[PDB]
């Protein structure tokens, strides 16, 4: 049920880059603008997408842009609150405790920067960048939305995938 | 010679005593996984510039 | 069960110290600090944990270091919040009444410094220093934590095991 909604919306809110051949990212479209990682390079799979002019920021590792109307109405719905627990990812289930996001099953692989994680209620919480092998585990660093304010965590030894 | 020598004996020392005190007041903060109240940061230099 | 979580918690977060062949006391991982107390002159027994870099505070009794990053999973984690009542420990249960940690047992032996007191959830409370005999009761001269401040709670007679 959530594990299904989650990823439908998933279906409904990411689009493959593509570079030399190879996947390089995903670039995913909250509220009403697409986000996508700027570390990573490569093209959206969308002709209206790729002709967007891309609103880059370094510091917080990421580019935006403003979507078209007619997609509008296919778009996912944010949230600032951040309860400590569980969260929904596309390859199982992340844990938000003491201010850091990890992956309890520690398979964090390059490529995947870019795949929203959920909140129980299907709204969208933050995005993953870079993990770090946290022994057993990996850490994300990820960037997430104060009330009005974007933020960015990254864990030391972090590496972007 | 003399007064050369006073002179450096009263930089040294009044340089490694503001370095103690710096020590002294920063030093609980480095011992709780907290934050580091950035209007104490910029006051106050420390060796983290910007983790922790 | 909370006896479980706390010999696993301890096992995974207690390591010895060793000096002249015989141990002085326990290091643990809690949240992001290796601990270990100050008067307890030793050497952790863990290589990795030998060569970090220990910053020392002779007022709060106490040398703290940052973990590498291989072991972060490996640690507790803690909480600020102290209610009245009664919490576990390595040698059964203390009592927290008044501001005071008491074991009622008064079964402390020189050499045990270092060693958690966890909370009803397992979560890192305070480390123990030492234990004073008033009466047929030992408080406990003990390390807690304020919001983001380390105080070291000590009665009267005190002695540093």
């Amino acid at each position: 049920k959530r594990e299904r909604m989650c990823m439908k919306i998933e279906n409904d809110c990411i689009f493959e880059v593509k570079h030399e051949g190879k996947v390089t990212g995903y670039a995913c479209l909250v509220g009403d603008k697409v986000m996508k990682p700027a570390h990573v390079k490569g093209v959206i799979d969308n002709a209206d997408l790729a002709k967007l002019a891309f609103k880059k920021s370094s510091k917080y590792d990421l580019e935006c842009a403003q979507i078209p109307v007619h997609m509008r109405s296919d778009a996912s719905k944010y949230t600032h609150e951040k309860p400590e627990g569980h969260y929904n990812w596309h390859h199982g289930a992340v844990q938000y405790s003491g201010g850091r996001f990890t992956i309890p099953t520690g398979a964090g692989k390059p490529g995947d920067s870019g795949r929203p994680i959920f909140d129980n209620k299907g709204r969208v919480v933050a995005i993953v960048l870079g993990g770090a092998n946290e022994g057993s585990r990996t850490a994300l660093s990820v960037v997430t939305w104060n009330k009005d304010m974007v933020t960015r965590v990254t864990p030391e030894g972090s590496e972007e995938w | 010679v003399g007064m050369s020598l006073l002179a450096l004996i009263s930089i040294f020392a009044s340089c490694y005593m503001l370095v103690a005190a710096r020590s002294k007041c920063l030093t609980p903060y480095a011992l709780t996984p907290g934050a580091a109240v950035p209007w104490t940061l910029g006051i106050l230099c420390c060796a983290p510039r910007a983790h922790a």
